[PDB]
């Protein structure tokens, strides 16, 4: 097959990351996987000569019992050359994400790129050199791959598109996101005849699927009391000065002024009308988002996740800090009892298939965790194709006492 | 001897041109030399000469070798060096100890030569010009140009070994009960096969490297185990320490002790007892480096007291992968713990300890968790697996903190160990008000430019204080407000302040801290029995 040339950036030179040391268990699997792969022609062994190297890694995805390599190629991505999103799955009742990772392995990659795929299989205890291939096909995880299967993907997919224009399809790398508003029978079977529809094609393509419009930004509730004490109205007021941030109608002087007079937090203090007025128009205040904030296109997504305890999580998409797009409490995924870590990714991705359904992008996690211990236990609870940024960052007390006060339902469902 | 391998295609950096350094005048006798051992190996065919077509040049030399009496040469590839390509990696990272797996028997294959026997990419030959010169300021000279890898070259090493990589890779997969290490001209192997099948393996393998024109010395040659591999001393049921030998002198300098502690900073990884605290002292406003330092008897009983624990020859062992991987932490201090890693009790794979330094503010438990975590690294690189471990904690001490922490955090599988001093959380801070307890509304504020403040409190007991203090600031001010809260305060206390800070000691509560004032808030923390901090809202009306 006839092959794009594919270029990096100008003044870009090739990614030189350096391999993350993974335990024996998962190196078998990559020898595996790579010697097979090799065999088939999808990759070549390389010799020192080339100098550029991105890390690699294998998971094992939920209800998937065998390995699956996984390429760090955000390093290679960000410098690889540029070349639509709808609405509607947005608004969609059930979305259905499918794997059509395979299909880039069909088409060949640009020879003179090739170099910069380059990857090591590390040895333990550096007792052997490490394994450097590279691809000659096209990578799992490149943004270049769906940029250049665009043209084999929209004809394969045109039947199922015409002949259900109900449905919405929308490809984020090495994901098929389908989403229909028709009722769980309809849907599931209609996923199944779409995946018939690729398997026909070639590659195979593998409660149900997401659900658009049930995730809704819950605004922030102030307790209410019969009486308050000296402390609680000091938690109010501390909570309120902070939220005029977001919402400068906020005012909080007449409960300060209850706050006057050095005594017993225990003390209780009756509400004087006056406050009590206060109080309930900053509620009011409250019960919806602020308006104005629009998303801008241009401008990246950040995602700042804080650590509530109990295994609650709460987090916030925006582009500008207070000016939120969306903000959301993730629960503890049931099991994950005993490590963060577990949550943390798990919320990770959620957050990330999320902005994707939505804006479709990633945007840029402040994870509250210290470095070194996301660096080596990460991978073992990754199960997305994608790799989001991510920095990591001292958590500010008053941002988590603020969305702690985050609506909750009487009852769930 | 020069094998028929495939060259590795080697080019200049981008934009960059070959060498073209003039070459330095010689004494009669090193030309001589220069001119017998070119013409030597130019014969082997590891060097040519070349015509003037070629404008590139390297300076060679000529020096009596290591005890030989007889003249060696050397090429100074600097400059080609400077402008040869980048290679991957030339294998940074060597296999330690502990990791190697107990074998009944290794060989060492001394594949030195080899540099000279790989053949370098012919394009790139070019650029190892050299010349040899002549004493009447001639016409022209002997010139020469490398058509095998140099000596010294950026790219030999990392090439050298992947020639070594290819011819080595089909014996080991016809001998997959055959492990081999590769380091530089070393090849180490090894296996469990009676001394005679072994013995016709290294064989087998010699006649391989043989072919593919890789000389190796007849009769499983110079060394012998114990091998003495980079300070370690490899035996075939265990590995030791190479005698670390301390100078017993009278005099000392700076240069000297810093040189010292250096080599007792080492040591103390694996001897954990060594302290330098009084040895750093002799350090204390040095002036210069060969200024002489008069050891003090505190220094002297310290000096002495580590010889004694270097006389105990440390060995550790190796790893058996049919056996579990232990991994036992101690605290011999605030930020000092101590880790030994093993399968079976006593026998020890590899130890180690961490010291910390207290930062803007920290804790044990916090710590405890970032040693776990280097331990854990540490056991993935070496023997590609986490060990259990046994920690000096109880379970309902680790459940607490954690469940409450502001950062994620997690400590793999573990087993509580009791051996003091076992960690814990020295104060907790109440999660709400104390009944029946004396509020103190603290405050304090500093003029940031004279650096002249003012600290005190109220209670709503009437009580009252206020101390003005001088060159200070406002941070230690507010601080110094909470500390003095706390020094009249009593067993049970209740604190408000509109200090970031002191949000930040709520959100952390650290055991230890740079700043010697929060060291005292600390301390006078951990004496209460009950401290309910709370902030509100500065410059606001809550008074
Ligand atoms: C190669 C090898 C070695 S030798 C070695 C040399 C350098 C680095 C690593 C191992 N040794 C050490 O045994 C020595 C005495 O019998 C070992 O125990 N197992 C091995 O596989």
């Amino acid at each position: 097959i006839e092959t794009v040339p594919v270029k990096l950036k100008p003044g870009m030179d090739g990614p030189k990351v350096k391999q993350w040391p993974l335990t024996e268990e998962k190196i078998k699997a990559l020898v595996e996987i790579c010697t097979e792969m090799e065999k088939e022609g999808k990759i070549s062994k390389i010799g020192p000569e080339n100098p550029y190297n991105t890390p690699v890694f294998a998971i094992k995805k939920k209800d998937s019992t065998k390995w699956r390599k996984l390429v760090d190629f955000r390093e290679l991505n960000k410098r690889t050359q540029d070349f639509p999103h709808p609405a509607g799955l947005k608004k969609k009742k059930s979305v259905t994400v499918l794997d059509v990772g395979d299909a880039y392995f069909s088409v060949p990659l640009d020879e003179d790129f090739r170099k910069y795929t380059a990857f090591t299989i590390p040895s333990i205890n550096n007792e052997t050199p490490g394994i450097r291939y590279q691809y000659n096909v096209l990578p799992q995880g490149w943004k270049g791959s769906p940029a250049i299967f665009q043209s084999s993907m929209t004809k394969i997919l045109e039947p199922f598109r015409k002949q259900n224009p109900d449905i919405v399809i929308y490809q984020y790398m090495d994901d098929l996101y389908v989403g229909s508003d028709l009722e769980i029978g309809q849907h599931r079977t209609k996923i199944e005849e779409l995946r018939q529809h690729l398997l026909r094609w070639g590659l195979t393509t593998p409660g149900y699927e997401l659900h658009p419009d049930k995730w809704t930004v819950q605004p922030i509730v102030l307790p209410e009391k019969d009486s308050w004490t000296v402390n609680d109205i000091q938690k109010l007021v501390g909570k309120l000065n902070w939220a005029s941030q977001i919402y400068p109608g906020i005012k909080v002087r007449q409960l300060c002024k209850l706050l006057r007079g050095t005594k017993a937090l225990t003390e209780v203090i009756p509400l004087t009308e006056e406050a009590e007025l206060e109080l309930a128009e900053n509620r009011e205040i409250l019960k919806e988002p602020v308006h104005g904030v629009y998303y801008d296109p241009s401008k990246d997504l950040i995602a700042e996740i804080q650590k509530q305890g109990q295994g609650q999580w709460t987090y916030q998409i925006y582009q500008e800090p207070f000016k939120n797009l969306k903000t959301g409490k993730y629960a503890r995924m049931r099991g994950a009892h005993t490590n963060d870590v577990k949550q943390l990714t798990e919320a990770v991705q959620k957050i990330t298939t999320e902005s994707i359904v939505i804006w479709g992008k990633t945007p840029k996690f402040k994870l509250p965790i210290q470095k070194e211990t996301w660096e080596t236990w990460w991978t073992e609870y990754w199960q997305a194709t994608w790799i989001p940024e991510w920095e990591f960052v001292n958590t500010p007390p008053l941002v988590k006492l603020w969305y702690q006060l985050e609506k909750e339902p009487i009852v769930g469902a | 001897p020069i094998s028929p391998i495939e060259t590795v295609p080697v080019k200049l950096k981008p934009g960059m041109d070959g060498p073209k350094v003039k070459q330095w005048p010689l004494t009669e006798e090193k030309i001589k030399a220069l001119v017998e051992i070119c013409t030597e190996m130019e014969k082997e065919g590891k060097i040519s000469k070349i015509g003037p077509e070629n404008p590139y040049n390297t300076p060679v030399f000529a020096i009596k070798k290591k005890d030989s009496t007889k003249w060696r040469k050397l090429v100074d590839f600097r400059e080609l060096n400077k402008r040869t390509q980048d290679f991957w990696e030339v294998q940074l990272g060597i296999p330690h100890p502990a990791g190697l797996k107990k074998k009944k028997s290794v060989t060492v294959l001394d594949v030195g030569d080899a540099y000279f026997s790989v053949p370098l990419d012919e394009d790139f030959r070019k650029y190892t010009a050299f010349t040899i010169p002549s004493i009447n300021n001639e016409t022209p000279g002997i010139r020469y140009q490398y058509n095998v890898l140099p000596q010294g070259w950026k790219g030999s090493p990392a090439i050298f070994q992947s020639s070594m990589t290819k011819i080595l890779e089909p014996f080991r997969k016809q001998n997959p009960d055959i492990v081999i290490y590769q380091y530089m001209d070393d090849l180490y192997v090894g296996s469990d096969l009676e001394i005679g099948q072994h013995r016709t393996k290294i064989e087998e393998l010699r006649q391989h490297l043989l072919r593919w024109g890789l000389t190796t010395p007849d009769k499983k040659h110079q060394k012998e185990p114990p091998f003495l591999w980079m300070g370690y001393e490899l035996h075939p049921d265990k590995w030791t320490v190479q005698p670390i030998v301390l100078p017993e002198k009278d005099s000392w300098t700076v240069n000297d002790i810093q040189k010292l502690v250096g080599k007792l900073n080492w040591a103390s990884q694996i001897y954990p007892g060594i302290k330098v605290r009084q040895l750093c002292k002799l350090l204390r406003g040095t002036k210069a480096l060969t200024e002489v330092i008069p050891l003090t008897e505190e220094a002297e009983l310290e000096l002495a007291e580590n010889r004694e624990i270097l006389k105990e020859p440390v060995h550790g062992v190796y790893y058996d992968p049919s056996k579990d991987l232990i991994a036992e932490i101690q605290k011999q201090g605030q930020g000092q713990w101590t880790y030994q890693i093993y399968q079976e009790p006593f026998k020890n794979l590899k130890t180690g300890k961490y010291a910390r330094m207290r930062g803007a503010h920290t804790n044990d438990v916090k710590q405890l968790t970032e040693a776990v975590q280097k331990i854990t690294t540490e056991s993935i690189v070496i023997w590609g697996k986490t060990p259990k471990f046994k920690l000096p904690i109880q379970k309902e001490t680790w459940e607490t903190w954690w469940t409450e922490y502001w950062q994620a955090t997690w400590i793999p599988e573990w087993e509580f160990v009791n051996t003091p001093p076992l960690v814990k959380l020295w104060y907790q801070l109440e999660k709400e008000p104390i009944v029946g307890a004396e509020t103190f509304y603290v405050d304090g504020a500093a003029n940031r430019e004279t650096k002249l403040g003012k600290a005190g409190y109220v209670t709503n007991r009437g009580r009252q204080k206020v101390v003005t203090l001088t060159d200070t600031t406002n941070q230690k001010t507010e601080l110094q407000a909470i500390y003095l809260a706390l020094q009249d305060s009593g067993l049970e206390v209740n604190i408000v302040t509109d200090s970031q800070y002191a949000l930040g000691i709520i959100q952390a509560q650290p055991d230890q801290s740079e700043s010697e004032l929060v060291n005292q808030i600390i301390e006078q923390l951990i004496k209460k029995e009950k401290v309910y901090l709370a902030w509100v809202p500065a410059h606001k009306g809550i008074g």
